[PDB]
This record gives structure tokens, sequence and C-alpha cells, in this order.
């Protein structure tokens, strides 16, 4: 993160201020996802599930979104990858245009 | 030529570390790394998929994860290969060991 110096006799010393995850939980990944034939690969994030639904979230601390298409994106079909499990990829536009 | 030299005090102190225990560590880092990704240097390791670990390499220099999760085999095939020839160049008298 950061560090500030502080002198000394014929020296310096450092204060580094580092950061460090703490405790952990493990859970099921997948590499992606597929809801119409066509996969969908997390924009930034990664596929974790509580063991029933599905979430991305950041690589470093659990915070679990909804999977929109906004953190996503499509390469194509859904037949090619590895390990893709059959889920739905919700999309807001569909409930926000009533 | 060993005796000779001890013949006059001149002694060898052997190592602290003797080469079990260096390639024991050495094992410890490569398990760390084919299973933790780059997170044990900072706490404890967490697994994580290896192919996972890797599309994350690849992000590192800029290219998006589709195409190792569609070249994958691929990928495979040519890191084999590639180890392959290293045993070779290695086994093979071509000595790259001049700087030991």
């Amino acid at each position: 993160l950061m560090s500030f110096p502080q002198s000394a006799p014929h020296g310096v010393v450092f204060l580094h201020v580092t950061y460090v995850p703490a405790q952990e939980k493990n859970f099921t990944t997948a590499p992606a996802i597929c809801h119409d034939g066509k996969a969908h690969f997390p924009r930034e994030g990664v596929f974790v599930s509580n063991g029933t639904h599905w979430f991305v979230t950041q690589r470093n601390f659990y915070e679990p979104q909804i999977i929109t298409t906004d953190n996503t994106f499509v390469s194509g079909n859904c037949d090619v990858v590895i390990g893709i499990v059959n889920n739905t990829v919700y999309d807001p536009l569909q409930p926000e245009l009533d | 030529l060993i005796c000779a030299q001890k013949f006059n005090g001149l002694t060898v102190l052997p190592p602290l570390l003797t080469d079990e225990m260096i390639a024991q560590y050495t094992s410890a880092l490569l398990a760390g790394t084919i299973t933790s990704g780059w997170t044990f240097g900072a706490g404890a390791a967490l697994q994580i998929p290896f192919a996972m670990q890797m599309a994350y390499r690849f992000n590192g220099i800029g290219v998006t994860q589709n195409v190792l999760y569609e070249n994958q085999k691929l990928i495979a095939n040519q890191f084999n290969s590639a180890i392959g020839k290293i045993q070779d160049s290695l086994s093979s008298t071509a000595s790259a060991l001049g700087k030991l």
C-alpha cells in the first residue's frame, strides 16, 4: 500500500504498510456459463457459488453480485470450453423495460 | 586433490543446508505455485484450479481469457513439447552450466 521512511544514524528505516487477506472460505468455481448456447465469461471477477445459485466477485474480497450482462461478455458457442455449467445469465433490460 | 588440499590445514566447512533439504524447498515452492497461483507469497495459500490461474496470467499480458479457454489443448501440447526439448538440451552435452 505505502511506506514511510524514518531516519537513523548511518542508515535509514522504512515502515512498509502491506495488505494481507485474512480468513477464507472454499467455494465451487467454474470457467463459464452459457445461457443460450453462447458462453459468458467474467469481465474481471470469477464465477462462484454458495452451492445453489451463482455469482461473480472480485478476486480478493468475497462480495457477490447477480450475473448481469454488464460484468460479463460473450465469445461464441458453448461447446468448445471445458467445465462450463448450464445456468441463466440474468439480464436487466427486460425487467426495466416495463 | 581433495586430501592434498586437506593436508595443510585447508578445510572445507560443509554447507549448512544439505542438497536434499534444498530440493525439498524447491518442491515446496513448485507445489505452491502450481496450486495456489501467486497468492501464497501474501499469506496462506489458496487452492484454485490451474486453468483459471493460467487465464488470469493471460489477462496479465492483455489477452482476454477466451483465447485460453478455447486453445487449452493446444497450449498443453506446446508446453509438453517444450519441456521435452528442455530435457534434451540439458541431457545433451550442450553445456549451459559454464556459469557454474
